[PDB]
């Protein structure tokens, strides 16, 4: 058959088939490969699927990420968004990525998901991964601020700055790193203690007594970047 | 060409001061492993040995002193490509002439050059990510430039005012440069293919008006302080034009309506945009438009009716909406989306072929004589109003009725009404009882009714979900109706403990142990299952819940099969202190006892605590 058609039944089958979780998590990068390669598809599904018996949308994107989400769990899709970005963001796969993952996005705020509920489903497995830039940028898509992504992280990790700032150090070796957007995260934890009245030179203490799943333990203390900094920043 | 493909493998041979240095046309570096200097010898860095194809991948905070000296002593640099630059600015001895290529992908620059300097045959110029960058040179002398992607350039204060004088330009990636406030006016001959100007949180400006004989697309996705639009001369094939989220726009261009291909129109979040112009009917195969929050848009032109081939046509939140076109007969549309328009006061009579048709929330309160001489309505959803008695033609094609907050009690002639599908209570405060509701009823969300303690009916629908979050007041007779009304859908309830009905309950985990109430005599055996949910943080507006079931038998080891399998509703609640309830289907088993193991899709949203089950 077409491509419409043979993709609507693979979905359709992989939805009502119940398939196991490593399954899932496996085919839902190879359908949502499928959908993006031309973009007369994603259009032409979603009013497929806004035609189609069941609850009421408001738009063809809406409707196809919420068949996408019930056919593969909210880790699959977001597993599929982290894991296939395009190259070139002016291309045309890009953008049916784009329009996808804003979809999924929009899909999510209208259940009402706090920040920890999609770092939750965005969580991998490794500390390292939350600040990609192809899963923060998602990441702040979904909670709207840097401030409450950054926050959701941090809670993420237990309330740890030593496990926090392990990860955002392990996150600077990144070579497609947004070195911008990983400083602002190391500034807004810096902040964060800083406007508290906790200039204490402690900080040096608390780290420790902060460290040492499992994460890589900073031996570096770091006595003056995450020391002097915090030092002369404020008081 | 051929790439020397080196990492550290190469600057070995640099050392040498033979000619064996010379004749290197392309140099390929990977640069991943940090070092400040690459051990080269002071002897090489005197020899003028020049490159054409420089590709060189940087590191991040390791500023090669050494590797500048050998790149930018090459007089005829046709490419180059520094990712991860690392230093303040381009080397004042660096010379441009022959540069085609320009790529800086990640870079700590902060000007490229001092001066007007010759770029005859540049014709590319990638600077995207260059967060440090504070001003362009000056790209006068640049007419063959093509290309010119800054994506993501936070620092970007201005564009330089010769950018007039790129005549050939044909790509302008502008992408999330928050801090440009003004896009200087491009000239009669550039003719920009792609105009991106995506998260420009602080532009103010735009050119006055833009050739557009040959453009495709035109993002504006979150310019919020855009207070008005270029003119768009032709647009002869505008592919993708977005004004998502902004505010500020007070109008449009009356040129918009050119765009005879266009096929896609998203104005969501444009408030403070008062009227459409009259031209957009000239827009041909304009299939899908959508408007939402569009406050301030207090009318809708009637040039509507060129359309021919609108589908569908979103309008939420548009408080000041008065009144639609009249006498129009819109061939193709689809569904018409008017829900929240407080101000609507007239009834929609802009098509005859709507099948889906949604009025919630609209102050409507009339229903025309003309209906019967529309199409079938597959959704015909209206808020309920207290005269709507007076229109029985409004009765029978109705679909999904919503009363509001202050409603004393629901009419009983709601029995009458024949193709109805939902009854949706939003917070029915001051209500005692729900009368025989008909039989065609699928849905019936009493979200949050402080006292519904009465329910009067026998619901006899296959398929109904009886949703009833937060409704604590409810007679026992009431609560047992919504258990074991036979439902192959869910159940909502208030409640803190599994009932007793549910016999052969377990503890709050995936593991419950029934055994077989007699010898197997009839083959299929069907169960009623409950579950509550672990209690853990759960925000106030969580939507989102599905069940997974398997069965397996211990006696014998044997995965049973399920009929049902799975659960899904994307509408119930999740809350904590709640019984949800539904039904399983079994085949005929050889065993006696059975295992349960009701998990849940979805593991980081909500986990299944107590669940207890029984058979029939």
């Amino acid at each position: 058959p077409s491509a419409v058609e043979a993709l609507i039944e693979t979905i359709d089958r992989h939805g009502r088939v119940s398939l196991n979780d490593e399954a899932k998590m496996k085919k839902v990068v190879r359908t949502w490969k499928k959908l993006i390669e031309r973009d007369d598809l994603i259009g032409e599904i979603g009013k497929h699927y806004f035609e189609a018996p069941g609850p009421l949308h408001d738009t063809y994107d809406e409707a196809l990420a919420t068949r996408l989400v019930t056919t593969y769990s909210d880790r699959g899709v977001a597993r599929a968004i982290l894991h296939t970005r395009p190259s070139d963001p002016l291309s045309k796969k890009a953008g049916q990525a784009h329009r996808l993952e804003e979809a999924v996005a929009s899909l999510w705020k209208g259940r009402g998901y706090t920040s920890d509920n999609v770092v939750s489903s965005i969580a991998t497995g490794h500390d390292v991964d939350f600040f990609a830039p192809t899963a923060f940028t998602f990441l702040v898509k979904c909670v709207e601020s840097e401030d409450d992504a950054n926050n959701a992280i941090f809670e993420y990790f237990g309330s740890n700055p030593s496990r926090y700032f392990s990860a955002v150090l392990h996150a600077m070796e990144k070579p497609d790193a947004d070195s911008r957007v990983l400083e602002s995260s190391k500034k807004w934890m810096f902040q964060c203690y800083a406007q508290k009245q906790f200039p204490t030179p402690v900080f040096e203490r608390t780290l420790a007594a902060y460290q040492s799943n499992h994460y890589e333990k900073l031996s570096l203390s770091q006595i003056e970047e995450l020391v002097e900094e915090y030092s002369r920043i404020y008081s | 060409h051929q790439l020397l493909v080196g990492e550290r493998d190469i600057c070995e041979v640099l050392n040498d001061d033979t000619i064996d240095s010379r004749r290197f046309i392309g140099i390929n570096l990977d640069l991943y492993k940090n070092v400040e200097e690459l051990n080269i010898s002071e002897k090489a860095l005197e020899r003028i040995h020049d490159f054409q194809f420089v590709r060189i991948n940087g590191k991040n905070h390791a500023l090669h002193e050494r590797l500048q000296g050998l790149i930018y002593q090459s007089p005829q640099i046709r490419s180059l490509h520094w990712k991860c630059y690392q230093n303040i600015c381009l080397p004042s001895t660096f010379n441009s002439e022959f540069l085609v290529e320009l790529d800086m992908s990640f870079s700590k620059l902060q000007k490229l050059w001092e001066g007007t300097k010759q770029l005859r045959n540049l014709k590319w110029m990638d600077l995207s990510y260059s967060s440090y960058l504070k001003e362009l040179p000056n790209l006068s002398t640049a007419t063959n430039l093509e290309e010119l992607k800054l994506r993501n350039c936070s620092s970007l204060v201005e564009l330089p005012s010769s950018i007039e004088k790129l005549t050939s330009l044909q790509i302008l990636d502008l992408h999330r440069c928050s801090s440009l406030v003004e896009l200087p006016s491009f000239g009669n001959a550039t003719k920009l293919e792609i105009l991106n100007l995506e998260n420009c949180s602080s532009l103010v400006k735009l050119p006055p008006s833009i050739n557009a004989n040959n453009l495709q697309e035109l993002s504006l996705t979150n310019c919020s302080r855009v207070v008005e639009l270029p003119a768009i001369e032709n647009a002869t094939n505008l592919w993708k034009l977005n004004l998502l989220n902004c505010s500020s726009l007070i109008e449009l261009p009356l040129s918009i309506g050119t765009a005879t291909n266009l096929k896609h129109l998203d104005f969501r979040g444009c408030s403070s945009l008062v009227k459409l112009p009259s031209s957009i009917g000239d827009m041909t195969n304009l299939e899908v438009f959508y408007l939402s929050n569009c406050s301030n848009l207090v009318e809708l032109p009637s040039s509507i009716g060129n359309l021919r081939k609108l589908t569908l046509l979103l309008m939420r939140g548009c408080s000041k909406l008065e009144t639609l076109p009249t006498n129009i007969n819109l061939k193709s549309l689809h569904t018409l989306n008017l829900i929240d328009c407080s101000r609507l006061k007239s009834f929609p009579e802009i098509s005859t072929h709507i099948k889906y048709l949604r009025l919630i929330g609209t102050a409507i309160k009339e229903v025309p004589l003309s209906i019967m001489s529309w199409s079938p309505l597959a959704h015909f959803q209206i808020s309920y109003f207290e005269s709507l008695k007076e229109f029985p033609h409004a009765l029978d094609i109705i679909t999904e009725l919503q009363l509001s907050k202050d409603i004393q009690e629901v009419p009983p002639w709601v029995k009458r009404m024949s193709r109805l599908r939902a009854l949706r209570l939003n917070n029915c405060n001051n209500l005692v009882s729900l009368p025989q509701l008909p039989d065609s009823l699928a849905y019936l969300y009493a979200d949050n009714c402080k006292s519904l303690e009465r329910l009067d009916c026998c619901f006899n629908n296959p398929e109904i979900r009886l949703y009833f979050p937060k409704c604590f007041k409810l007679n026992q007779e009431a609560r047992d109706l919504i258990m074991h009304t036979s439902t192959r859908n869910f159940a909502m309830l208030p409640g803190t403990q599994v009932p007793a009905c549910f016999n052969h309950r377990a503890t709050s985990g995936d593991s419950l142990k029934i055994k077989l109430k007699e010898s197997p005599l009839p083959t299929t055996l069907t169960f009623k299952a409950c579950i509550m949910l672990v209690n853990e943080e759960m925000s106030y507006d969580l939507k989102s819940m599905s069940v997974d079931i398997v069965i397996r038998d211990e006696q014998n080891d044997l995965k049973v099969q399920c009929t049902p399998s799975y659960h899904q509703c994307t509408e119930i609640y999740v809350l904590t202190e709640h019984i949800y309830t539904f039904e399983l289907e079994v085949e005929e088993v050889t065993s006696t006892e059975l295992v349960f193991e009701f998990t849940s899709v979805n593991e980081s949203i909500c986990k299944i605590g107590e669940c207890g089950i029984l058979q029939r």
